[PDB]
């Protein structure tokens, strides 16, 4: 249940202070690049 | 539960939502609480 516009939606929440529900992927290696990705977010 | 257990510091530190798992022993919980605590206090110091 994983398309590729309902990741744009987490991604940009996350960069603008995660306040909205969203869905989580499932994979390990998607886990740790959203990880990454927060990283980014906090830093910028 | 050792993986969301390694999850979860990650996942407070980082500002993150990856993976949803929390502390269930009592004599467990306090502690993480403060490691909570940890995080603003070092975050917000850097930017400062």
């Amino acid at each position: 249940s994983f398309t590729i516009g309902k990741a744009i939606w987490l991604l940009w929440g996350l960069v603008f202070n995660n306040s909205v529900p969203v869905q989580n992927p499932k994979g390990t290696t998607s886990k740790i690049m959203v990880s990454v990705w927060a990283f980014f977010a906090v830093i910028f | 539960t050792l993986s969301s257990a390694m999850w979860f510091s990650w996942g407070v530190l980082l500002n993150s939502g990856i993976g949803e798992g929390a502390p269930r022993s009592f004599s467990a919980r306090i502690l993480g609480m403060v490691w909570a605590g940890f995080a603003m206090i070092i975050v917000a110091s850097y930017t400062a």
